[PDB]
């Protein structure tokens, strides 16, 4: 006999049932596997483990592949941090942190402290003193660290010191001490845009997005060491403690030393594939990291072993329940994810030409547990719909309740970050990516430091084979969903809804554009045209006999290829990498149009508007090229008749 | 013509083999040969040729190895293919297409593709994973020619290709007529234990070359074979080193590759081969089985390698057949057998472009081209023995000697011959169990 | 059987000597009737009997031996041979 | 019953034996019709004369697009050129001249006059006096307009005049005036890479190709006219009259005044498609210009009567005999093909996500007669295969030989020119094309002046029936093979071939590459890789069933993907249009990198060799990546195992 879906649900619950996935957990956290740098011995012998697990599941085809990257370690000279007197004549250490930050520069810096909450731009304009020839504080949060180093940057300071306060993350000690990059973009920094392999010489090429100014993390016990001698007072504002300050005395001013060496190590991707029996040439692909500077418990621990314990159940499936699953599917665990996810930027760079539009679906397993309250979701939106049915399938951990509360929650989901890998598949390669954590409201207090660890996650989550129970249910209904039947379950109105969210945006502004001698009804006339593209697909699905499989077959091609039509075909990739318009990076997005079309309204002299003109073209004509691309043939295209 | 008879098909993947072939055992057993006139299974009155042919009296079992290309033969996918296709061919033979010359495993695949390009384009190159692979895919044709020790040419020649150019080791102004004689096999042992007799061998380790070779597995598994008179040989080593053999064995255990990569007959394997099994010998072996040149070729910093830069040869010592130890620069007075040179195969509708192209590849790129690092050497590799063996000279033009049999000779063919019947290469058993 | 999508594998054949000694080849022969008289290079314009299309000794073997004598077009190769007997 | 090859070939034989072109040729060239400027009224009858007749002759769609382009017309004040004196006293008029170059730059120079033979960059390079500060004059021929204008301005001339002269060009009257454009690069110079619709608004944006110095043409006279005051020798080498001379007089120096304005007009393409039986979403393109300066007889007259009588063989074919093509066709009439081929590049620019590998062929019917004796072809090497077929099958029109007389004929095919309308199609949209003439040894004398006519043209070839007949019954040939069977008739191991060159020519500078500690090695290996995978996809059409379509469907993509995989991923473009690394232009293509490696040897420090270390990772891993993409999926790839 066959099988439909709802066996495949009630039998992914039954033997999903069983297994346990704890003792996986405590596995990642022996003593053979607990410090894991990235291309270290370690390293090596969990790569070697789960190769070994990959080929024991019996998978279809197991294969390694390692590359050779460039990243920043630790030296024999300790970098530290003192407080220096006007006088100069006596010297006061701080402390020699543990932490450092990847990827700072290697100096040394003498100047004035002034806190900077964020360091976010809002958070810089609204700022009292002056920010040039000067070394900044901020505290961990609301954004990735290399936002923080570039903003600073851009103001013109010389230094960054990072911490973690007890109003955000309130942890017992304050001592321990924390990990970072400071790369803005992913990849291999000295490899931009092509691949690391022995194939291409390693030519001398650097990236954008490289600091040059040194950066430095400090613990809790340090901030207030420095708070001592600071003066001022934080604003209400501000979330914070009752020891925090502005600026530094006049007589003393610190100085931190950092030095951070370049090695070039040894990464150790490894893949394993089940094939598929109607077409083996699509697939979707699951990832999780494996390697990170602490122990690593809840940041790389969760995912392997989600990963591990995946494989397990889908290849058991397939091979005695007799699964047929239409496409293949690739399992991926990737090294070197801390210094700015350089497994999956080296991976996609390098097989770009390979898997153009066959692969279709990018799942992260990353970070999946950290709190027991909360589902948070963040996807690219032709995943929308397929959440929202596994979101009523899906029991919650604690409570019975299903995890659909919300009607509203395609409202609440927010943008990929860059810290995510989900980000280079969705910005950079053109692949619907998703991501998804059972969040609690507050952040995970220690994530990338040395305390992280089993005995500290089942003290902060009390039962935690539910949770990643329920967390590894629901990335089997993604799996199973896109890939049990002949209809790909992407769903692409979602696109036409943002849309329309943008078209509102810039009607805001109708004024300004019509009194620039441009016209805004084109874009209006753009965006309707997408309406009849993806009305006509929707009546073209009408029409089809579903049990016949050529037909299926030129229609699912167009439903692939509207996600590629996004990318901008005007930006250079190696240039600017992440051309993708909704979600990407530079200035040829459309919120960088929305952006710079604000500071025409501001009135100060600091927009452009000949840019302004080729956004507004090259969106314009980016819009309605997709439009076109996705209804029909050519001829069939119809303009000004 | 001939044809193959009418076969019993089934899927792939899905299989089953083996429920098929125990049913039909026991249908062969009971219904073929009239030992039961209630029912017959070859004949029926309701009509014939039903289910089965009626001129069938038994079932025969297809290997696993032979697939529905080397099932059928060559010249009869050949002639049905251009009968689809509808093309009959003229061949008016004049110049030659670029011969498809075939490697294995990243390192032949790179020298073949450094010859390919500094070539003019007449030789381009195909790579398989082992051996025995590549001379299938000789078979069904998608390689040409290449290059093999005389233990694969038994089984090439008898799958139905025939050798062509030999090579030869000693050089002479003659050489590329002169049909050489055959180069010497022999064991060496350590000096640190001189205890070592050929009448006991039992028990103690071993390393060989390759499973399959001449001077590391016919040459002495022959003569073992005399004298321990068993199939198996894990039993009488303790344990030793023999890539391509059971990965259940011992003798795939001591070998040196990881991971996955251990008794795998490549040159990914760290103790495959002549110089590998010499440091099986070096690292962690008792008595080594290779060719009489090895020694001196690995003797005081021929190799820049530094295992094989620290070593001496009047150390390593080679053992005779009566028990008597010799020293290692007369190899005459004590060789275990000879072994006949390699040998280039090919098919045998290519035999003259395979012919005309390396007579004119050998005179551009062989051994008269000295300054040999930063431009091309045909035959000089480093010391992995890749595409060819490293010393040879020339390669010899065999005229009236093209077959397998002739090219072997008398001696070698029957010592295989006494040799056959524990052979486990499953490309053997399907070349014999095509013949009738 | 051995294209794709097909993948078919052979696996187990069949002998037609006797237990003595199996036969796994058969040979194609061409039967006709006594007093006949005609050779078989000038064949044409005659009745023949195949065993199907695509079998071994029916059909491969003799349009192979009668194949280049055709005049163009050969493709397709029934409607070539459609001309060359006269049904 | 159905049809066959031959079948196809002796119906084309006789309908194509019936029709006469002679009297369409000599309807193209009414008083109707005579002048047809880019956008005139004449330029409009003609089109609605021919979308008339795509209507009349019952294609399954006819359908017209516009545009709006900026092209480089006359004005008012006649342009012109004289000797002026050194003392100014008194001023003698050369001519004024009918003929103008197209975008050249609205100014008026006086300086003194050097002859400066071809303008090619070998030319200048043997040249005796310094360059700078002086106008050049040329003679027409070996390069187009714009690499003339582009190298004497690279050597920092202030002016050209270009004539034709009568070694190269016998013409009995030393008077007629002729036209070029001079936009180095194709397409409407003022959208670069985005197309010229009411869409994108107009933005202000100019291209790079653009010239900074006055162009202008002289007749033969007004050459001789120049030479009295000039002297010197011309050399030997050139094959050259006896009154050309080589610098002007030490007191004499001339002026050119050129003056020209933008006008704005609306460019009209008309197409028209049958459609496919099979599958209709792919098709093969043939195109013809429709508009020239003067008459244009055998510029575009030509090229649009085997356009008409084409698509009525086709079409006629289609509906009566019962031919049934597995592919759509699309037929093109473009216009403004005349100022750098336009309509082809607003038309590729324009609906460049639509055509995305859905097309796969185009055709080019123009200029195709111009002489008697020699077969000039011109392709992307997946047509040589084919090319070579239809050279054996198609009677020559004066004797009674097959055109396949020589057996090297692909050495002797030589590189797509700018001017021609296959180079947009073949480096910008990845899409292969062929062009082809019936061309003889020397030029055609009046090609772009104001003589070409049907009365010169008769006069010159007196049998025109014949000729055109075997002309259009070549390009019938193309289209049959490509759309009657299920297997596409493109052939890769050509692409192979032309890959072993280029190593071999790689190859002797090895010593150069061994002692800047590079090694050659990845790129042999990267040719060989691809020999594996067109060998290995020759075997997979060995082991399929042709009348099974499922099966044929999933490899012919794979070949239609093999010319798109050329493309380099890492250039902009915006930046540099034509991105195909064999035939491109800029820095990133294949001869440029083996031009620069020259440099090095050249040791005068003009070499780059970071350049050189990017241009050798960039070609290396792109040939390497499409070499893993023709060959099987991901997982079937091996390196390093
Ligand atoms: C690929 O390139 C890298 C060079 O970056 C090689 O790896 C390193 O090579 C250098 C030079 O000898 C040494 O530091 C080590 O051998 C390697 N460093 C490591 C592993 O950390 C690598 O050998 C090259 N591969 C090939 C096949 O040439
Ligand atoms: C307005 O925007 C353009 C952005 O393109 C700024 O820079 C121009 O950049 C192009 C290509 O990068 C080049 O032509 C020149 O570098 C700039 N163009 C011109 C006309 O100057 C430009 O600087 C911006 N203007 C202001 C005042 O910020
Ligand atoms: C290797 O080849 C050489 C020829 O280069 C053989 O040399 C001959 O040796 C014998 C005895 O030493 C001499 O009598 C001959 O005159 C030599 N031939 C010449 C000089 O042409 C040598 O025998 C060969 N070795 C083997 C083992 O076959
Ligand atoms: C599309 O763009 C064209 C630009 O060529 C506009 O046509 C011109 O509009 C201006 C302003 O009214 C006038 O010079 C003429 O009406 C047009 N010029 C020419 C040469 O025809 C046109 O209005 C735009 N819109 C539409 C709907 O076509
Ligand atoms: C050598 O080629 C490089 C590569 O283009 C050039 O040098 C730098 O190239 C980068 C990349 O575009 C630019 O950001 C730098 O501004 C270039 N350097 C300078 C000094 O401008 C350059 O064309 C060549 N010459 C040198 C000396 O680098
Ligand atoms: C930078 O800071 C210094 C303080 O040392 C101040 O004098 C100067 O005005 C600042 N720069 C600007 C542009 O305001
Ligand atoms: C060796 O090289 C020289 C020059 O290349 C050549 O003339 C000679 O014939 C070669 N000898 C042999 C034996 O190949
Ligand atoms: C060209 O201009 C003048 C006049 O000959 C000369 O002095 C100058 O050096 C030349 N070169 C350049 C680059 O200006
Ligand atoms: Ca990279
Ligand atoms: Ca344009
Ligand atoms: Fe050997």
């Amino acid at each position: 006999f066959r099988l439909y879906w709802d066996d495949l649900k009630r039998k992914l619950s039954e033997k999903l049932d069983s297994t346990d996935f704890t003792s996986t957990i405590k596995l990642l956290n022996e003593n053979s596997y607990v410090p894991r740098e990235a291309g270290s011995q370690k390293d090596e012998n969990l790569a070697l483990y789960v190769e070994n697990q990959f080929r024991e599941f019996k998978l279809s085809k197991v294969w390694r592949d390692q590359h050779f990257v460039k990243i920043q370690v630790k030296d024999s000279a300790q970098n530290s941090v003192i407080i220096v007197d006007k006088n100069g004549r006596l010297v006061y250490l701080v402390e020699n942190p543990g932490g450092y930050v990847a990827y700072s520069k290697a100096a040394t810096v003498t100047g004035k402290l002034v806190h900077a909450n964020f360091g976010t731009k809002k958070d810089f304009e609204d700022l009292y003193t002056p920010v040039n020839g000067s070394i900044v504080i901020v505290r961990a949060g609301k954004i990735t660290f290399a936002e923080k180093v570039a903003n600073a940057e851009s103001l013109n300071a010389i230094g960054v010191l990072i911490y973690m306060d007890q109003t955000k993350f309130p942890i017992v000690n304050a001592e321990l001490s924390f990990f970072g990059h400071a790369h803005l973009g992913t990849g291999d920094p000295y490899t931009p845009g092509f691949p690391s392999f022995n194939h291409t010489q390693f030519p001398p090429s650097r990236s954008s997005g490289l600091p040059n100014i040194p950066v430095q993390t400090i613990s809790r016990a340090a901030a207030e060491k420095l708070f001592g001698n600071m003066e001022g007072d934080c604003p209400s504002d501000w979330k914070t403690d009752s020891t925090c300050r502005m600026v530094t005395s006049e007589s003393k001013n610190v100085k931190l030393t950092v030095s951070n060496v370049l090695k070039e190590i040894k990464i150790l991707n490894i893949f394993g594939v089940i094939k598929g029996f109607v077409e083996p040439d699509h697939y979707v692909v699951v990832g999780a990291q494996r390697d990170a500077w602490g122990p690593g418990a809840a940041k790389s621990g969760v995912g392997t072993a989600l990963l591990l314990k995946l494989a397990q159940m889908f290849s058991d499936m397939v091979l005695k329940d007799g699964f047929q699953p239409s496409r293949s599917i690739i399992f991926a665990s990737w090294s070197a994810g801390d210094f700015g996810s350089v497994g999956a930027t080296e991976w996609l760079e390098g097989y770009l030409s390979s898997l153009h539009l066959k692969a279709f679906t990018y799942i992260n397993l990353d970070k999946a547990v950290l709190g027991t309250s909360n589902f948070k979701v963040s996807a690219s939106p032709l995943l929308y719909t397929l959440i929202e049915k596994t979101m009523q399938n899906v029991k919650h951990p604690v409570t019975g309740q299903f995890l659909y509360q919300d009607s509203n929650w395609a409202s609440k989901v927010e943008k990929l970050t860059l810290d995510n890998a989900a980000f280079p598949f969705l910005a950079y390669s053109g692949i619907p990516a998703v991501s998804f954590c059972f969040c609690e409201d507050t952040d995970y207090p220690y994530l990338g430091t040395t305390m992280d660890t089993y005995k500290e996650l089942i003290e902060r989550i009390p039962e935690l084979n539910k949770v990643a129970r329920a967390a590894a249910e629901v990335a089997g209904q993604f799996v199973i969903k896109l890939t049990h039947d002949v209809e790909l379950n992407l769903d692409y109105e979602r696109y036409n809804s943002q849309l329309l969210s943008f078209v509102r945006d810039l009607n805001q502004y109708r004024a300004d554009i019509k009194e620039m001698g441009l016209s805004l009804q084109w874009l209006y006339s753009a965006r309707g045209d997408f309406f009849r593209a993806t009305s006509r697909l929707t009546t073209d699905f009408g029409n089809a006999e579903k049990t016949d499989r050529f037909v299926m077959k030129k229609l699912n091609d167009r439903v692939m290829r509207v996600e590629y039509h996004f990318l901008s075909p005007y930006v250079s990739p190696k240039e600017s990498p992440f051309r993708h318009v909704f979600w990407g990076s530079g200035s040829h997005t459309l919120p960088a149009l929305l952006e710079n079309l604000k500071l025409r309204k501001q009135n100060n002299g600091a927009f452009n508007e000949t840019l302004f003109r080729n956004q507004l073209a090259l969106a314009t004509w980016t819009i309605q090229g997709a439009a076109n691309a996705l209804s029909g043939d050519v001829w069939d295209i119809d303009n000004e008749f | 013509a001939q044809v193959p008879s009418h076969t019993v098909v089934a899927r792939s993947m899905g299989g089953k083999e083996d429920l098929i072939w125990e049913l039909l055992n026991q249908a062969q057993e009971h219904f073929g040969k009239d030992k039961s006139k209630e029912f017959q299974l070859f004949s029926s009155p309701h009509g014939k040729d039903l289910l089965f042919k009626d001129s069938a009296h038994g079932f025969l079992k297809v290997p696993p190895r032979m697939d529905a290309k080397m099932y059928l033969g060559y010249e009869y996918v050949t002639a049905i293919r251009n009968l689809r296709e509808g093309t009959c061919p003229e061949a008016p033979t004049d110049e030659c297409k670029p011969v498809k010359w075939c490697a294995l495993s990243h390192h032949e695949r790179l020298k073949c593709d450094e010859w390919s390009v500094n070539s003019v384009g007449k030789i381009e190159c195909v790579s398989a994973e082992t051996t025995e692979d590549c001379i299938a895919k000789i078979m069904n044709g998608e390689a040409d020619a290449m290059s093999l020790d005389g233990g694969f040419v038994y089984i090439a020649g008898k799958c139905g290709l025939v050798p062509v150019l030999a090579e030869n080791y000693n050089k002479s102004d003659n050489c590329e007529d002169t049909p050489e004689a055959g180069y010497f096999a022999v064991a060496v042992v350590k000096k640190s234990a001189s205890d070592l007799t050929w009448d006991n061998l039992k028990g103690k380790k071993s390393c060989h070359t390759a499973v399959g070779r001449t001077a590391g597995w016919n040459i002495p598994m022959g003569l073992l074979y005399n004298k321990i008179n068993h199939c198996r040989f894990d039993e009488f080593f303790s344990e030793g080193c023999a890539p391509g053999s059971k990965k259940d064995s011992s003798l795939c255990k001591l070998c040196m590759g990881s991971g996955l990569n251990l008794c795998e007959p490549n040159n990914k394997e760290g103790y495959y081969g002549y110089t590998g099994a010499f440091r099986c010998l070096v690292e962690k072996g008792d008595v080594a089985f290779v060719k009489h040149q090895t020694v001196p070729q690995n003797t005081g910093g021929k190799n820049p390698d530094p295992w094989a830069k620290n070593l001496n040869e009047k150390d390593y010592e080679l053992l005779c057949l009566d028990g008597t130890r010799k020293p290692v620069e007369e190899y005459a007075n004590c060789h275990l057998a000879r072994a006949p040179n390699h040998a280039v195969v090919t098919r045998k509708d290519k035999e003259a472009c395979v012919h005309k192209i390396l007579r004119q590849q050998q005179h551009l790129f062989g051994s008269n081209v000295t300054d040999c690092s930063g431009n091309f050497c045909l035959f000089r590799s480093e010391t992995k023995d890749l595409l060819f063996r490293d010393d040879t000279v020339c390669l010899a033009k065999l005229h009236d000697r093209n077959t397998y049999e002739k090219y072997l000779g008398e001696e070698y063919v029957k010592a295989v011959g006494n040799l056959r019947k524990c052979s486990t290469s499953s490309l053997l058993e399907a070349c014999t169990f095509r013949r009738p | 059987a051995y294209l794709a999508p097909n993948n078919l594998k052979p696996v187990v054949a069949e002998f037609y000597g006797s237990k003595e000694d199996p036969q796994t080849f058969y040979y194609a022969v061409a039967v006709v009737k006594k007093d006949s008289g005609f050779q078989m290079n000038q064949l044409r314009g005659k009745k023949s009997c195949h065993t199907g299309l695509g079998r071994s000794a029916g059909w491969n073997i003799p349009i192979g031996l009668l194949y280049c004598d055709l005049p163009e077009p050969r493709k397709p190769l029934e409607k070539a041979v459609a001309n060359f007997f006269s049904g």
